């Protein structure tokens, strides 16, 4: 029964029933399908007019809220004598969604999403402290946040060629201004995207197991427009993904281990329960035991 | 006589020849809960005639250094008849309230009470930062003292009481005292064993005084419980 | 030009606003839409799926074991086999359900639960128990006598393995909370307990120890709100290779 | 609300989508 | 784009502007409205309901003493009993009233008031009263030759315990102000003053002191405007566990 | 009678009344009613045409009007040597509206109310002085706001995961910008708050009087996104709050007494009087005395 | 006035309610 | 059980109504005043003030 | 939202500008108007006067 | 011009008054 479900059913008033060849509490969960005993039939009840609306369980309202995706430190400030393992005033990130668990967890309810995505990027700085430096005061500065494509070159240096976009899409934002804001589209090759993949990558044996390659994004890389100074800054770029226009299937189980990669869904647990391999969820001392039992 | 009136409510009945009038707070009736605003899907009990009467209380000594009385509903009624059983046995309880106080002397007798009834009459400690325990609460059918009528016990004034559903008991004018209170809460049901609706206050704003013989001067509260319904029916718990 | 002024919450970013920003891919074309097999709408289709309950949450019981409730044939009538403590709140057989997980995301709840029981044992395996349901207020039920006071179904083991009890809305307040409060009156839903109605024979060639599965789901009375970040997923540091996705 | 962009995804979150079929979890079968 | 500017007062924050702002919770269902006995929906409502006058506003009057006049049995006649200071703005037996607290939140009153007076003693206690209402303009009347040329209710005791003096509205000015001068001419509004217009005689088994109950209210003409902070409530440090509201 | 009143009522002219039988003047408190007697009837009056309006009155416009509801300040700052009982770049309030005078007193004269809340949160920043620190400079900070509702997990470090908010509602805004603004909901699980509670908070003996867990809100968590720098800071987070859409039920009498906690209604009064224990009212040298007696 | 927000919650303060009904606590008797 | 609360007044006089409660059709003269078809209950009277 | 810009004199406060700002005093109600001899619209009126 | 403020007295100059009456200044006499 497909139909328009706005608030919680109504109840309605029953009896008492004895009646020969009716057992609507008796079931058979062999079958696969959930219990349809109703309240009405199992004990009697009064007719309650439900006005409880249901809302806020939509599937975009649930999953329509912005969440870090991103988070970024690096030293703004003359980098010749640095090593090159530093990022030397930008720094470039492979989009992903796997990176803090929040979003994740929120995600993997689900085996395949449909969304544009709303992508908005934090900037804040701070005075390095290294050294005998003093406070000086915050500059405002511009960042320039580029998305390349698969296949696209990126940037090698903070004032490489690559950053005049001639057909990239970049923002440009000062500290100053609002967080900067922009909407990407659903961008996947196929009609959805893939949360599990149970797959692999390429078309031999040692490619990636469990991303799909449909679903693959590109890198987002963000520098300091303004050229050094005489003294040393510490920028953190943080960018939240907000989910929209959402179409959701085949709801999963939520995860109870901790994750351990971003790359697969590799698990140990914790040490003790709650949410060990061996024992999700806290013991007790019997089965005839309840911890919070109220005495009086 | 300044007014007579008879209240029925079951298998009992108070006459009353020397009244003012009865007050139905805030002019409404009890009643019975509507499908619309039901919360609890389970069907309730409606004992009627059985809950739906009155039970008078202890008497109190009215005194010349007395300060108030005050009776909390329904811990009052608790542990009392039918009404008492049924809401040992449930969980949910909903129910109004109609009030009679009796004070009567005689024509040489002056005193005036006011007689309250107070919604949500959360008390306060005095000088003291901790808050009242269970036991400063929940008296029972025996109810409490003021300690500071002059507050309320509570840091607000008497002064300003009469915006409560109220009467007075006048020994010069009346001698007994009628409300009537419908269900007041913010939920369609309570659970009757951790808080309290209404407040009944008795308080002595004029002083008891004669030069003839002195007697002991009572006063009797009748409390009779209005469409009463219960939910949650389990074991009693008490 | 015209006149304007702004107002207070004026260039903040508030994560749950709903607002349209600039495209960042002008006139891209999204893939057509194909059918899916089972989309989801509503966060409450999900909940009113039933799933196992963790009964056996006690140690010496290790991964599967935990899913399922030994039962055996007493000497003794009228005695209790296991009870069910109803906080989906904190942690307990509820919590890992698809109930109580996509519950956990929010702040408040209302509604009626169904608690469905199969027996997994021999065919010719007999017995009759009572599940009980008993609103808060008091202490937990420990005799049969004190137990069929509440909501309650007597089941009898036959051709349908399974048995349903509602846990039926039966609330003071006109929604409930997680608390971490469990003796809350407005997050207290009361207990669950199981007796023997009659005992549990066998015959020689069947086990003596039989098992049963308990499944807990939603109804359609079953309502959700003030959606927050769930407790049960956390991260003290960076996941493997997260750090990579720099480099 | 306002979407004045050229580009339809460019608009705010479409919360009115108020239609289900749970019986495609809870009864699957025949 | 639209061409814009801003205009003086963009970005501050008045608090009493009139604005939407951003809802936090997306999609929130509140609670369905029930309906509560005793809805208010104007605060005049409030001060139209009579409560006591501290008028024994004097030492060795405690707690409720303070809210009641003894009257005794006198020897000489047209004696002067109390008066009432009717200065509300002011520290006095109006101010802990019901229409004197509503009002101290407000800068501006008009409209007329009703003083109620209830009779105490017991049934064969007998006495007349005058009660007498002086507009503004000179001394508080000492005498009943003087008191007698204001407004003023002569009041037998009887059947009916009460009786209500009419404060109207006569003023020169639309409306009244508080203002601390008690003197001021859009501040003061005359006095009120009691005598015996005969005695109070009682028989011998009566208490020979009796005692009157005086009450204040707003009639419909009553009208408060210019909101302020009411001067009745203070705070010199946090409270009691205000700070652990952090920890 | 219910009716809609824009106006005070108007008064009409009356003559001379010498009529048996009728007594206006004349009513009976014990009743529990309000006088009935008109200035008509009381007096020899004329007919005013009353023009004034009670829009000012009406419990919206009485009550709709932001208040201080929260005051912290706390050290932003290197905060590696300080005790554990500092808020070390952060802190969480347990929301309430009882912490503040005018706002509790305001409140506290209705039994019932139903509103939304309006939050506007104002911080400011004030330079170190402590050793012999120099005034600097003031910097330009991005402050987080986020709501844990009830049995949501709150930050214990200015950097901890939770502050990620993948669902908890978020506000990030900044100094020198305007002062944040958010509506919150009717969050109470009954139809109306309880401004007064007379119960317990438990199913047990030792739960919380006078408040409602119905009335639980949550936790307030402000933290500063931006790392620490050379020199301290003290950041001052003032939240106010303005209720709107408002109902209310059961006036009660106001507070004379000062208010001595916030989790209770416990009273003992100034040591004299006005507002003592035995003397709300200042106290005159007699019942036939009056202060301010106009003398010419 | 402007309110183009989803939630009508979010709406400004509703100063139009004038009825009211002052005998309910004023005459509260039969 | 069954009760009336009586105000001294103008009137002087109060009625007590002892209905028809039984659970047989009639009730029976006996001589035993303790049997099932005859015993009818009691009356008291107590100060309510 | 509505894409816009600033123009120049944009935060600038002008003596002479004629706009409505925010009334701090809501719900407020003015004492009614009553008739007063010798109202004046006009400055011309008085300059015609010897 | 705009005024979406709900207090009348909110609004801007009202410089629209064109009448006047010199004679009550100039010729008050009968
Ligand atoms: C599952 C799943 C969800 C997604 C969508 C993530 C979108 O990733 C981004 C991010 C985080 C930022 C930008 C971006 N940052 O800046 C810019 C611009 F300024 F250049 F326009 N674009 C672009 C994309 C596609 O992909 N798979
Ligand atoms: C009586 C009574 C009145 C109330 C309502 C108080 C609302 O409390 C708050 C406050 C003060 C701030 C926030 C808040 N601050 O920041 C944020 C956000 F930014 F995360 F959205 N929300 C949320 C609530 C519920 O509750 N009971």
């Amino acid at each position: 029964i497909e139909s328009i479900i706005k608030t919680a059913t109504d109840t309605v008033k029953s009896e008492i029933n004895a009646e020969l060849g009716v057992v609507p509490s008796l079931n058979a969960v062999e079958t696969g399908a959930t219990s349809n005993t109703e309240p009405e039939e199992a004990i009697q009840t009064r007719t309650v007019i439900n006005q409880h609306g249901v809302s806020e369980t939509l599937v975009e309202n649930f999953l329509s809220r912005a969440a870090l995706v991103s988070k970024r430190s690096f030293e703004y400030k003359d980098h010749t004598s640095s090593t090159a393992r530093a990022d030397k005033n930008f720094f470039k990130w492979t989009i992903n969604t796997r990176s803090f668990v929040q979003l994740r967890r929120k995600l993997e309810l689900f085996t395949y999403l449909r969304f544009d995505a709303e992508i908005t990027i934090l900037t804040t700085v701070a005075v390095n402290g290294s050294g005998n430096n003093t406070y000086v005061g915050l500059p405002d500065l511009t960042l320039q946040a580029m998305f390349v494509p698969t296949g696209a070159l990126t940037p090698e240096k903070q004032d490489s060629f690559h950053w005049q976009s001639g057909s990239n899409a970049s923002v440009f934002f000062k500290i100053s201004d609002p967080p900067a804001r922009i909407t990407i589209p659903f961008m996947c090759i196929n009609s959805a995207y893939s949360v599990f993949y149970d797959g692999f990558a390429g078309f031999e044996k040692n490619g990636l197991y469990g991303i799909n390659p449909a679903d693959t994004i590109g890198n987002l890389c963000v520098r300091i427009v303004n050229e050094h100074q005489p003294v040393g800054f510490t920028v953190t770029v943080r960018v939240y993904m907000k989910p929209k226009h959402i179409k959701a299937w085949a709801p999963r189980p939520p995860r109870t281990l901790p994750y351990m990669s971003i790359a697969n869904a590799n698990y140990k647990g914790k040490e003790r329960a709650p949410n060990a391999l061996s024992a999700i969820i806290g013991n007790r001392d019997s089965v005839k035991t309840m911890p919070h039992n109220i005495v009086n | 006589s300044d007014r007579v009136l008879q209240l029925k409510l079951g298998n009992s009945a108070i006459v009353t020849q020397e009244a003012a009038n009865y007050c139905c707070a805030y002019g409404e009736w009890p009643n019975y809960l509507p499908d619309h605003e039901a919360v609890a899907i389970d069907k309730p009990t409606q004992p009627e005639t059985a809950t739906d009467r009155f039970y008078t209380l202890k008497s109190v000594k009215w005194e010349t250094g007395s300060t108030g009385w005050w009776w909390k509903l329904p811990d009052a009624l608790n542990n009392i008849g039918m009404f008492g059983q049924n809401v040992q046995h449930h969980y949910l309880y909903r129910s109004g309230f109609l009030i009679h106080v009796q004070c009567n002397a005689t024509k040489f007798h002056q005193g005036a009470l006011l007689v309250v009834a107070i919604p949500e009459h959360q008390r306060g400690a005095h000088n003291t930062n901790t808050s009242p325990g269970f036991d400063d609460i929940m008296k029972g059918e025996e109810g409490g003292t003021f300690n500071h009528p002059y507050v309320l016990d509570d840091g607000t004034s008497l002064a300003c009481a009469t915006i409560f559903p109220h009467q007075w008991i006048n020994l010069r004018t009346n001698n007994s005292a009628t409300i009537v209170l419908p269900w007041m809460n913010a939920a369609p049901m309570d659970f009757p064993l951790r808080h309290n609706q209404w407040t009944l206050a008795i308080i002595p704003v004029v002083p008891l005084g004669t030069r003839t013989t002195s007697s002991m001067v009572p006063i009797t509260v009748s409390i009779a419980p209005m469409c009463c319904e219960f939910n949650g029916l389990r074991h009693a718990i008490t | 030009g015209v006149p304007t002024y702004l107002l207070p919450g004026s260039g903040q970013f508030l994560t749950t606003d709903d607002h349209s920003s600039a495209p960042a891919l002008p006139c891209f074309n999204p893939t057509p839409e194909m059918h899916i097999p089972g989309q989801v709408r509503n966060m409450l289709e999900v909940v009113q799926v039933e799933s196992m309950m963790e009964i056996n949450n006690t140690e010496s019981a290790v991964g599967m074991e935990r899913l399922k409730v030994d039962i055996s044939a007493l000497t003794d009538v009228d005695q209790l086999l296991f009870n069910i403590p109803l906080d989906i709140q904190l942690d307990g057989p509820l919590r890992n359900t698809l109930v109580g997980n996509i519950s956990r995301y929010y702040t408040h709840w209302s509604g009626s639960l169904e608690m469905t029981f199969m027996f997994c044992g021999s065919f010719m395996a007999a017995g009759k128990l009572i599940l009980c349901y008993t609103p808060p207020g008091g202490s937990c039920p420990t005799t049969r006598e004190t137990a069929m006071l509440g909501t309650h179904i007597v089941w009898d083991f036959g051709l349908q393995s399974s048995v349903t009890l509602i846990i039926p809305w039966i609330s003071g307040s006109h929604y409930r909370m997680f608390n971490n409060d469990a003796k809350s009156t407005n997050a207290n839903v009361g207990y669950v307990t199981c007796f023997m109605q009659t005992n549990l024979i066998v015959p020689s060639e069947s086990s003596d120890t039989c098992s049963l599965i308990g499944f807990i789901a939603a109804k359609d009375d079953f309502s959700l709100r003030l959606m927050r970040d769930s407790p049960d997923i956390g991260q003290l540091d960076h996941l493997h290779a997260a750090e990579a996705a720099y480099q | 609300q306002i979407n004045f962009y050229k580009d339809s995804y460019a608009a705010s979150a479409s919360k009115q989508d108020f239609s289900q079929d749970p019986s495609k979890f809870t009864e699957p079968v025949v």
